[PDB]
C-alpha cells in the first residue's frame, strides 16, 4: 500500500513502482529504476542476506 | 529494458495548434498549386 | 465558477512568434497568384 495506511484508507500499489514513486523525492528522476530494476534487485537481495 | 511496458499512443500537445495550422498550411497550398 | 475572477488579456507565447513568420508566410502564399 506504500505510506497511504499512515494518512486515510490504505491503496493497494504495486511495490516495483512504490519505489520509482520514493526515487523522485531525492532529486533522481524515476527514469533510472526501471532501466536497472534487475541491478538493483540484486543489490538488495545481496544487501539483506 | 522495463518491464510491464503498455503499448499505446500519447496525444501530443504541440501538434494540434499547429495541425489546425497544417489545416490551413495544407489548404494554402491547394490555391498554390491550382493554376 | 469561482468568485473574484477578473476579465483579461493572456499574451500567449507560441501564436505570436509563429504569427512574425507566418506573416510573411501569408504574403508569400497569396501574392505567389498576384502576377
Ligand atoms: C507494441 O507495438 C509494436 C509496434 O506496433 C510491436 O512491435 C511489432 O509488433 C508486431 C505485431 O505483433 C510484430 O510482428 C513485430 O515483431 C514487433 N516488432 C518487434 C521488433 O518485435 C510490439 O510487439 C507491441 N507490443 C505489445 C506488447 O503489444
Ligand atoms: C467578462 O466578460 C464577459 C463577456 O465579455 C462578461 O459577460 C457578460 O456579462 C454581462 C453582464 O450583464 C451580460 O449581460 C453578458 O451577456 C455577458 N456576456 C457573456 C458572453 O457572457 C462578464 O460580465 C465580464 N466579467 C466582468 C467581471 O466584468
Amino acid at each position: 500500500s506504500g505510506w497511504t495506511f499512515g494518512a486515510g484508507p490504505a491503496l493497494q500499489i504495486p511495490f516495483p513502482m512504490q519505489m520509482a514513486y520514493r526515487f523522485n523525492g531525492i532529486g533522481v528522476t524515476q527514469n533510472v529504476l526501471y532501466e536497472n530494476q534487475k541491478l538493483i534487485a540484486n543489490q538488495f537481495n545481496s544487501a539483506i542476506g | 529494458v522495463v518491464i510491464g511496458i503498455v503499448n499505446n499512443t500519447v496525444y501530443d500537445p504541440l501538434q494540434p495548434e499547429l495541425d489546425s495550422f497544417k489545416e490551413e498550411l495544407d489548404k494554402y497550398f491547394k490555391n498554390h498549386t491550382s493554376p
